């Protein structure tokens, strides 16, 4: 759905989350760059990686 | 009694066996079954060598 | 009396001077560098002396010895016409680099002494290098015939 | 994207398609004139030698700033505008009014060391980004407190003009303080090693970006022949980098992460927290001493 | 073979020694090109000796290996050019081409002067950028003869933008030698 909305917005936008869950990218690889919408997942897991 | 040595042998044969581990005064931590598998934290090693 | 200088030189160099003072107020006003100053001078200097070639080659009348001469074929050619009647034009440095500033004088008037001081660069580098030209020759051809 | 940025472009692309047509009528009279020379030079050796060179390093010249010819515009105050572009062009039909001015001019140094808090007497600042001889877009920074009107490729420009706060216990103009704070690391005499450290959404990238252009501008004579090192920590971040990267001059930039220092060799993997500390540390060289001595 | 002697004008008599007097005529009109650098591209002598010494030219430029249609990918300071291959071959690629070179400029009967472009026919042995082609990429593509009709064209070329008139000849007689032995690979 954010995939989906993000599509009519304008600008750039992530999903930032574990490898584990489909279409996530770990916050180390968007560690020095900056975007419009960003959808995080499960902050409760990977904060204790 | 005295051969040529590459970086990769050093770190090869640092990594791969105790004994040498035990002699350069290393730490268990930094052995590992492949010596040449190389990670972000041996490439300063490789450049000193 | 045969030597006839064109009377349109002194026109031509007035615009042409008055094309290198604007050439320096603009670098005097910072948007020109100072190669890039040599650069344009050198150009517009030799516009010049094409302007002033054109004029001579066309003053001169048909059956004028100096232009005898060389129209027919027998020797010289109008380059050296222009040097003679025309101006000088530019002369380079020992570096091999065009100075800016160019002889306007012909050698009819007669030049003045530091145009032939900065003239006297490029003869004694021809002088010089003459050697050197015939050795390369004189190698290239041994090669070919060995 | 939208139509009014679009007829800018154009019209930036009609100008810069006449700067590259004054170029090839320059070359080709250059070329033109060099095979007259090489053909039918009636003076000496040497002169036809020294105007064959001459010719011939025009010619090279011209080649080389072929591609990517113009850099940039100033705008003035006083509205007059300024080209920047590899090469200086000028009208002889109109006591030479510079189309193009060489980067290295003295009146095209704002265009690096201008800044949005002691400007050059300029207004506003318009990057080109090319490839070959098109413009691909362009990008605007306005040397004062904009209105986020002129598309800028950072949002900057919007980002500073969506400011709001009150005016405080003491007045604050705000965006004066951020301009100011940036202007006073941009401009620092210093040119040993600088730390930039700030909190995020600071800007602190282009900040340090600006920096450099600067520091390149001004002693290009001591480091334009060494060039630039540019560590990122993704090779994602050094393509943005790329991307926002200012105009060096003549110049170059070489782009790494840490896993990249070593010639031929891409590493990616990571190790252990242990063992990454111990590696990590100068106490290592001890080890590998003796590793080596073993 | 050789033809009428220039100096008679009549078929050259047999036992004549048309080497020495090719040589001869290649190097005296030598003092008249222009010459290398004595302050310590230009043409002339330079190129001369290099183009007799077949070695790689400094101004190198590659040549099409295959004939095929052109698929240009311009990189910011770089060029990429691929060939597609009108027999359906294997597509060849070059992938490290200058900028400060400029790319061939055509000047076929489709206009007055042109630069390659994507679509573009390009033959067996054609060039792809302005500069000198390597006589041994001829000699690997195009073939013995075809190398010796480029050398002889090269250096004819030099000499007539400096102003001389040395007959192709002499030239040949020249290029002969360098074409005159083969590398066994098998007895």
């Amino acid at each position: 759905e954010f995939v989906s909305e993000e599509a009519g917005r304008e600008g750039t936008s992530v999903v930032i989350g574990p490898p584990d869950v489909p279409g996530t990218v770990p916050p180390s690889e968007t560690k020095g760059l900056e975007f419009d919408a960003v959808l995080v997942v499960e902050p409760e897991r990977i904060l204790a990686d | 009694l005295w051969p040529i040595l590459t970086p990769e042998d050093v770190l090869a044969q640092l990594y791969t066996s105790h004994e040498r581990l035990r002699a350069a005064g290393a730490p268990e931590c930094l052995w590992r079954a492949d010596g040449e598998a190389w990670t972000v934290s041996d490439v300063p090693l490789l450049d000193e060598l | 009396a045969d030597v006839l200088v064109p009377p349109q030189k002194q026109e031509i160099l007035e615009r042409h001077e008055a094309e290198a003072d604007a050439i320096e107020r603009k670098y005097q006003r910072g948007a020109l560098n100072h190669t890039e100053r040599n650069e344009s001078l050198v150009k517009i200097w030799q516009d010049a002396t094409e302007e002033v070639g054109k004029a001579l080659e066309e003053f001169y009348p048909a059956d004028n010895p100096i232009i005898t001469i060389v129209k027919s074929g027998a020797t010289g050619n109008l380059t050296q016409t222009r040097t003679l009647a025309g101006m000088k034009g530019l002369v380079t440095n020992p570096k091999g680099e065009f100075i800016p500033r160019p002889i306007k004088s012909s050698f009819r008037e007669g030049l003045t002494v530091l145009e032939y001081f900065i003239n006297t660069h490029g003869a004694r580098k021809g002088l010089a290098d003459t050697a050197l030209r015939t050795a390369d020759s004189g190698y290239l051809t041994r090669r070919l015939v060995d | 994207s939208g139509r009014d940025y679009e007829d800018e472009l154009q019209s930036e692309r009609d100008y810069v398609a006449g700067l590259y047509a004054r170029l090839d009528a320059e070359r080709a009279q250059s070329q033109r004139r060099y095979a007259a020379a090489l053909r039918e030079h009636g003076g000496t050796a040497v002169e036809r030698d020294a105007e064959v060179r001459a010719l011939a390093k025009d010619i090279a010249r011209l080649n080389v700033a072929d591609n990517g010819l113009c850099f940039g515009r100033l705008d003035t105050l006083d509205d007059a505008r300024l080209y920047i572009g590899r090469l200086g062009i000028f009208d002889r039909d109109n006591d030479f009014e510079p189309l193009l001015l060489d980067w290295r001019a003295p009146m095209a140094r704002p265009f690096y060391v201008a800044t949005a808090a002691n400007p050059e007497n300029m207004r506003r600042r318009r990057q080109f980004h090319t490839l070959g001889r098109k413009v691909v877009d362009f990008t605007d920074e306005i040397l004062g407190r904009p209105t986020g009107a002129e598309h800028d490729a950072t949002n900057d420009a919007a980002l500073l003009a969506a400011v709001n706060a009150p005016r405080g216990e003491g007045m604050r103009d705000i965006v004066a303080t951020i301009q100011a704070e940036q202007d006073q690391v941009i401009r620092l005499d210093h040119t040993g090693v600088l730390v930039i450290e700030g909190g995020p959404g600071t800007g602190k990238t282009v900040v340090a970006l600006h920096r450099v252009a600067y520091l390149l501008y001004t002693y290009r004579k001591q480091m334009e022949r060494h060039g630039v090192l540019v560590v990122g920590p993704t090779p994602a971040f050094l393509d943005h980098i790329g991307r926002v990267l200012p105009s060096l001059g003549e110049s170059d930039a070489v782009f790494m992460t840490p896993g990249d220092f070593v010639p031929g060799l891409h590493v990616t993997a990571e190790d252990t927290p242990e063992a990454a500390e111990v590696k990590g540390s100068l106490k290592i060289l001890d080890v590998l001493k003796a590793a080596v001595a073993d | 073979c050789y033809g009428r002697s220039m100096a008679t004008g009549k078929l050259v008599d047999i036992g004549e020694a048309v080497g020495i007097v090719a040589a001869q005529s290649i190097g005296e009109p030598g003092t008249q090109l222009t010459m290398r650098t004595f302050h310590q591209i230009v043409g002339g002598l330079p190129r001369v000796q290099e183009l007799f010494e077949a070695r790689v030219p400094r101004n190198k430029a590659p040549i099409a290996d295959v004939a095929g249609r052109v698929r240009l990918e311009e990189s910011d300071k770089f060029f990429k050019i691929t060939i597609v291959p009108d027999d359906g071959g294997e597509e060849v690629v070059y992938d490290k081409l200058s900028k400060r070179q400029r790319l061939r400029v055509i000047t076929h009967e489709d206009g007055t002067e042109g630069v390659l472009s994507d679509g573009d026919h390009v033959e067996v042995g054609d060039q792809l950028m302005e500069g000198a082609a390597d006589p041994h990429e001829v000699l690997r593509v195009q073939g013995p003869r075809e190398v010796q009709i480029h050398l002889v064209k090269e250096v004819q070329e030099v000499y007539r933008a400096q102003g001389v008139s040395i007959h192709d000849k002499h030239i040949e007689v020249i290029v002969r030698q360098m074409l005159r032995r083969v590398t066994i690979i098998d007895s």
